[PDB]
């Protein structure tokens, strides 16, 4: 039982860490989107 | 000769006025472009 729980606890740490990486993959994507908007504004500056 | 110098002044003024009209027209064009830029600027903040 202790060894089985030991494995469950180990897994929980991995779960948190994959979730950390998963969150980064959504924040970074949002960052790519705000960058894309910025680029478009920069294009309008070229236009002006 | 007085009609001459008078006509000359009229011409110079006619052209000066055409120039101010040109400049104000141009100013409007730049303002409109700048508004598009400010709109993108807000979208960027919304993306942030």
């Amino acid at each position: 039982i202790s060894q089985s729980e030991t494995y469950r606890r180990r897994r929980q740490e991995w779960e948190i860490q994959r979730n950390n990486a998963e969150a980064e993959l959504k924040q970074i994507d949002a960052q790519l989107k705000s960058l894309a908007v910025r680029r478009e504004a920069a294009v309008l500056q070229k236009t002006s | 000769t007085q009609f001459g110098s008078t006509l000359q002044n009229i011409i110079e003024r006619q052209d000066a006025e055409a120039l101010n009209a040109l400049l104000q027209n141009q100013a409007a064009e730049l303002i409109l472009t700048n508004l598009s830029i400010q709109d993108k600027t807000i979208e960027e903040l919304d993306a942030e």
